[PDB]
RNA sequence: UCUAGUGCAGAUCUUGGUGGUAGUAGCAAAUAUUCAAAUGAGAACUUUGAAGACUGAAGUGGGGAAAGGUUCCACGUCAACAGCAGUUGGACGUGGGUUAGUCGAUCCUAAGAGAUGGGGAAGCUCCGUUUCAAAGGCCUGAUUUUAUGCAGGCCACCAUCGAA
RNA sequence: UUGACCUCAAAUCAGGUAGGAGUACCCGCUGAACUUAAGCAUAUCAAUAAGCGGAGGAAAAGAAACCAACCGGGAUUGCCUUAGUAACGGCGAGUGAAGCGGCAAAAGCUCAAAUUUGAAAUCUGGUACCUUCGGUGCCCGAGUUGUAAUUUGGAGAGGGCAACUUUGGGGCCGUUCCUUGUCUAUGUUCCUUGGAACAGGACGUCAUAGAGGGUGAGAAUCCCGUGUGGCGAGGAGUGCGGUUCUUUGUAAAGUGCCUUCGAAGAGUCGAGUUGUUUGGGAAUGCAGCUCUAAGUGGGUGGUAAAUUCCAUCUAAAGCUAAAUAUUGGCGAGAGACCGAUAGCGAACAAGUACAGUGAUGGAAAGAUGAAAAGAACUUUGAAAAGAGAGUGAAAAAGUACGUGAAAUU
RNA sequence: AAACUUUCAACAACGGAUCUCUUGGUUCUCGCAUCGAUGAAGAACGCAGCGAAAUGCGAUACGUAAUGUGAAUUGCAGAAUUCCGUGAAUCAUCGAAUCUUUGAACGCACAUUGCGCCCCUUGGUAUUCCAGGGGGCAUGCCUGUUUGAGCGUCAUUU
């Protein structure tokens, strides 16, 4: 069974490490019976559920950062976009659509036409 | 290119009673000491690879081409040959069989092929659904699984629904005027395939 | 000149690769300048050179750089085809003016073997052309 | 090694061909992209013809002196005497040469001829609107052979 | 036959895509085609089978047996139904595995999801 | 050696780890082809050469 | 009818397998074994006891370095291995076991290796190790927005690695 | 004394950037020998392999200091050809291009050198705000040892006259492309054989679907699919197709005639010598050294030199798609290919086990049966096993498992 | 005459050929362009209820989150609320995260699980010592800031 994330996303950061060490006790406490048992599958669910929790703080704490940082330049090199080495380096679509001023009238002044040839 | 040299065999020489043909060095394994880069050797290289560079494709002069197809188109007319090729056709009237234009407008199969029966193709049909066998050899495993017989090829002028009429009959074939190929009419290079034309394309021949 | 790198003038080989001293190194002195320069400073690209002195040890030269990175550059349309990743290391490609008269790039009947490069030629006069159908 | 009597070949074999050999099985599928890639340039320039309009010129060489043959541009003075601008008329789908020279009234006359006879066939739409459809053809080269 | 491009016709490539198909495919290529009845009460030809089916064997051995579908073993591309078993010589009832192209549906188990596949599917409840 | 670096302990242990037999569930299990522990190692009969 | 990786007795041919030789050569260095009981299906060889012997302290003893890597110990146990045997085992299977402020490593420098600065070299990289360098950090406080700058003074080896 | 400038430094200064992998194809440097010459030294192998540096999806080249000698053509690349030709070559062995012509694909351009001088008009950065691949305002700074506008030789600029013509950016909905999902026919009717019908025969159906696969034996009609169309989802996008808002703009561009001008790249071109290279031949290119220009100039014009002409371009600065390549990577489709001693070394826990100090070397090994139904139970035996029994269509299928050859027994 | 040798056949052996299979290879064609200091490729050590490998992953460890489908997984055990549903699954997709020790590998070193310095915090009666936790400290180069050096150098001082 074990925890699920939409009712842990409801929940603030305190209640949320308090979740997280009963479920390390839990642990423990299942990790003694282990040893006495010959068998225990219960452990597997707990592991989940830490987890999911751990996820679950992550996300809260990054998306505060991103709120932080939200519309200024020169934010942290783990909520930027990964997308590519190269593609990080390339040219934006500003710098490389920019001209000059003797190719912007050029241009206009004589752009490809649309001409079709039957009178 | 590279098989049968992935190693790095070298020749033991005379002394050591055993054959000059190049052997697989170190130890430890069973590999060493074994033959190595000949044709003759387990794991070398074949005589002679092939190569891409082979001739694949030939030129044929084109008139030679076209006597050829023109030959095929005669043979056609000739019910000793057409019954030589196993066509089934003792029943049909007279050859060249030709039928009318309104072929050319057939939309559906079944109309397609109770016209061919009428016509007089039902046990050039029957032959083809009869003979699908599994083929013997390796192709069977190089999607070349099933053989059959050919049925007749039927030929227009313009196509206006026979063609995809007749794509799922088996045997059956299709052809345009302009095109006739020889493969279809002269298949094996046995020449007297069974050829149902229509009146359009009997007079676009000339 | 340079002198082959080669163990107290032995070459191993036939006497018409016996020289050892005499030899000139294809790449111009400015080309190896270059080199120099856009290792040093790796995150630059080479844009030109252009002697300024000399004496008998020594050769010197001026290598204009531009930073890819910087937006004065980034901008200025005149100038960001330098920003593009074809331009990393111009000089060790032979792409600079320098570059392109040691590689013997130009025009005309005197550049047949350099024109479109000489490897590229070599390559293409001699590679066997077959067809499906053979001509 | 020699013998009998044959003819003495000289066949270039002697370095290493095998790695350097390019058999065309290419052929059919790289005309299949031919025609595609030009299908898809029709498209995107769905009214236009696919081909400038090139001119007529007469070859060099005292062999081939006798053939006229098309050229690469039309000769800024041909185009100026058309009665429109290099700039327009590269817009307009007319190649413009400005390193070929006119010594030859004939062909001079000709290529000129030949710009009238495009502009009075073309129609060229507006800038602003309607973009009246107008049955794009495939070449300028068939209809001015 | 085929006309697209994307589509082949390889033995080969399509033993490899049967024999190492998930087990989301796996489910539709174990489908099985419902009775005469239900055909005639839903509009529907086949459908993916699964646990709480009725179902009915149309061929083999056990023709004419009928029972409830207890698994599904994808893994084999097999079914086990109850009452539909091998005794063994050790008092043990194993299951038999079927496939479902040689079974016969008679009653649906339905939920929100089979009922809208069979309203996707152009049914009628 | 008795005085020894933690890294050829550690993979020492690696090794006292893997000198297992197989499992036999394992063959039981549905299109198996693994009869034997093919990568077994002895002390005596191949050194490990870390 | 088309097509070719198309026909084996040889190549001290390749790979795999099998014979005769042949139950043959042989299983003989290191002084040496014997009796009983127990165990066990079964004992020349396992265990115990009794006896007889050897190594003979520059040992067949007790410990270690390298190397090995769990061979250590226990329990179970014999299909293979232990060139006879085997109930035994450095074998097989399952587990347990290595506790440090004081023992070593860690640190120092040795022969030597090797960055930096610089200089060579098309270059992979080479030289060189205090050098043609603007090559650092150590004591005490003063202030009491106050934390630690300025107040002072001092000092000039100039990386680092290198020994169980 | 204070404050600048210049040049050089330090900072865990604020922001960034380079390294390594891969390397089939690409740009370069470096660079053999085996071999051929029936010997061998030039030559050839080869401007190849190996070594080194450096990129992208292509790279490079590229808008003529070109080809030519024609009634002249007109960036670059690639194909057909030119051509095994001209030429090189112990003129031996051998090597060996280019112009024209036909085609694929096509696309052009921009800086320096000019006084904005009645107004550094230019730009990075920081900071506040905003509609954030960026904009506006402010503030330090760069910069006159020259940042913008203006022009690039095809031209063009400064004045003077004369009239006309044409324009920008956002939104919305579609289409284009990419990726993806889902829906979309017809027998499991009868008899025989068989363990099993997917076999044979009878009667039928669908077919723009009889491609392929699966299912207890050769299945269009049992399943997935196939074929034909439909209905969606998510993106990229400025390619165009319509609609809507902003009016850019007392701006910019184009065209005619007169007049005065018309800047055009230097340790470079070029020359001598050396070396290498080329078909390049009194020297094809490249590099080193030495010498070292001009402006009605300079280069080229395939026999060195002087003189007189002609033709053709405009170097010493620069950008640019397509056609072209691709034994690597990702994703697809095919084959008169191989079929487990074959085919990649590897159809399997294969670059694995194993060997070697190490660099490196490098295997063998697929198939029970439809289904484990993988032999309950009795008995002999210490046990392994055997004999029975039993499962299975078949134990002449018993995990030493399809068939089960020969040697050998 | 037997035994023994040889030859043939039947059955049984040895062995693994032949035959038939094929989730593999090889070649041709087509389309696309995507590694890395935002830490790549590679490596080591670990991770499962019962695994030695392979495959997958990283102390959130054969995986977490999200989305889709819609009831499995399977060798055994176990689990059930997860079944007319924010939901099974060694499922598919995948846009958010985690990602030990390393490695171009970046505090200095490395045949060491070695030795440091700085900031915040906690504790031990502690600016200094010990420890714990979190966060940092490479090199070259560019733009800029700040602090400076030099009779290199200008002016202006009284
Ligand atoms: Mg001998
Ligand atoms: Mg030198
Ligand atoms: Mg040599
Ligand atoms: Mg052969
Ligand atoms: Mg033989
Ligand atoms: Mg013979
Ligand atoms: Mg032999
Ligand atoms: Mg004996
Ligand atoms: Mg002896
Ligand atoms: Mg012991
Ligand atoms: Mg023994
Ligand atoms: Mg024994
Ligand atoms: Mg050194
Ligand atoms: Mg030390
Ligand atoms: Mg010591
Ligand atoms: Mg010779
Ligand atoms: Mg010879
Ligand atoms: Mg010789
Ligand atoms: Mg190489
Ligand atoms: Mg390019
Ligand atoms: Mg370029
Ligand atoms: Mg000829
Ligand atoms: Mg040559
Ligand atoms: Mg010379
Ligand atoms: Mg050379
Ligand atoms: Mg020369
Ligand atoms: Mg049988
Ligand atoms: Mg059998
Ligand atoms: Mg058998
Ligand atoms: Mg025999």
């Amino acid at each position: 069974a074990g925890v699920k994330a939409y009712e842990l996303r409801t929940k603030s950061k305190e209640q949320l490490a308090s979740q997280l060490v009963d479920l390390k006790k839990e642990l423990a406490e299942l990790k003694v019976q282990k040893l006495s048992r010959p068998s225990l599958p219960k452990i597997k669910t707990v592991r989940k559920s830490i987890a999911c929790v751990l996820t679950v703080i992550n996300e809260q704490q990054r998306e505060a950062v991103r709120q932080l940082y939200k519309g200024k330049k020169y934010q942290p090199k783990d909520l930027r976009a990964k997308k590519t080495r190269a593609l990080r380096r390339a040219l934006t679509k500003f710098e490389a659509s920019q001209v000059t001023e003797k190719q912007r009238k050029k241009q206009i002044a004589f752009p490809q036409r649309k001409y079709a040839i039957k009178a | 290119e590279k098989a049968g040299h992935q190693t790095s065999a070298e020749s033991w020489g005379t002394g050591r009673a055993v054959a000059r043909i190049p052997r697989v060095g170190g130890g430890g394994t069973g590999r060493s000491g074994q033959g190595a880069f000949g044709n003759m050797c387990r794991g070398g290289r074949m005589f002679a690879p092939t190569k891409t560079w082979r001739k694949w494709n030939v030129k044929v002069n084109h008139n030679e081409k076209r006597y050829a197809t023109a030959s095929a188109i005669a043979a056609t007319a000739v019910a000793s040959l057409v019954l030589a090729r196993g066509h089934r056709v003792e029943k049909i009237p007279e050859i060249p069989l030709v039928v009318s234009t309104d072929l050319e407008s057939i939309q559906k199969t079944k109309e397609a092929v109770a016209a061919l029966k009428a016509v007089g193709a039902h046990s050039d049909l029957l032959k083809v659904l009869k003979s699908k066998k599994l083929r013997a050899g390796k192709g069977k495993y190089r999607n070349r699984r099933w053989t059959q017989r050919r049925g007749p090829l039927v030929v227009y002028a313009e196509d206006n629904g026979i063609v995809k009429a007749l794509r799922n009959v088996p045997g059956v074939e299709t052809a345009n005027v302009a095109s006739l190929n020889l493969l279809q009419l002269a298949p094996g290079a046995h020449l007297g395939r069974f050829v149902i034309w229509t009146e359009a394309a009997f007079t676009k021949l000339d | 000149n340079r002198k082959r790198p080669v163990p107290k003038g032995a070459t191993y080989g036939k006497p018409t690769n016996q020289g050892v001293n005499e030899l000139k190194y294809q790449r111009s002195l400015r080309a190896t300048a270059e080199e120099r320069v856009g290792r040093r400073a790796a995150n630059l690209r080479v844009l030109n050179s252009y002697w300024v002195n000399q004496d008998s040890t020594y050769k010197y030269f001026e290598v204009i750089l531009v930073d890819p990175q910087h937006k004065a550059i980034r901008r200025d349309a005149r100038y960001n085809w330098i920003c593009d990743p074809v331009h990393k290391h111009r000089e060790a490609r032979g792409l600079t003016a320098t570059g392109k008269k040691s590689r013997g790039i130009n025009k005309g009947h005197k550049f047949n073997n350099t024109k479109a490069g000489r490897r590229k030629t070599w390559k293409r006069q001699n590679t066997l052309s077959l067809w499906r159908y053979r001509k | 090694a020699i013998s009998k009597n044959l003819p003495i070949l000289k066949n270039h074999f002697r370095k290493h061909w095998q790695e350097r050999v390019k058999v065309h099985f290419d052929q059919a599928g790289k005309k299949v992209s031919r025609r595609n890639a030009r299908a898809t340039r029709a498209a995107k320039i769905a009214p236009r013809p696919l081909d400038l309009l090139r001119p007529v010129v007469r070859a060099p060489t005292v062999k081939y002196n006798r053939k006229v043959r098309a050229g690469r541009g039309f000769t800024l003075a041909e185009v100026k005497a058309a009665g429109l601008t290099a700039a327009y008329a590269r817009t307009i789908g007319i190649a413009v040469d400005h390193r070929r020279q006119n010594r030859n009234q004939e062909i001079f006359d000709a290529n000129v001829q030949r710009l009238k006879e495009y502009q009075s066939k073309i129609i060229v739409f507006p800038r602003n609107g309607k973009a009246p459809e107008a049955e794009q053809v495939l070449s300028a080269a068939a209809t001015f052979p | 036959a085929k006309q697209s491009l994307d589509v082949s016709s390889d033995r080969r490539k399509a033993r490899k895509a049967y024999f190492t198909a998930p087990s989301s495919q796996r489910r539709v290529l174990l489908s099985a085609p419902l009775s005469k009845e239900l055909r005639a009460q839903y509009g529907i030809k086949a459908l993916p089978i699964r646990r709480d089916d009725e179902v009915l064997v149309v061929r083999g051995s056990k023709k004419g047996q009928e029972g409830k579908i207890s698994s599904v073993y994808r893994l084999k591309f097999a079914v086990q139904v109850d009452k539909v078993t091998k005794e063994k010589v050790n008092g043990a009832s194993v299951p038999i595995n079927l496939h479902p192209s040689k079974l016969v549906i008679t009653k649906l188990h339905l939920d929100k999801d089979r009922k809208a596949l069979i309203q996707r599917k152009g049914g009628k409840l | 050696a008795a005085q020894k670096s933690f890294r050829i302990k550690q993979k020492m242990a690696k090794a006292k780890k893997q000198n297992r037999p197989l499992p036999q569930w394992i063959r039981l299990r549905t299109n198996n082809t693994i009869r034997y522990n093919a990568k077994r190692r002895n002390w005596r009969r191949t050194k490990m050469n870390i």
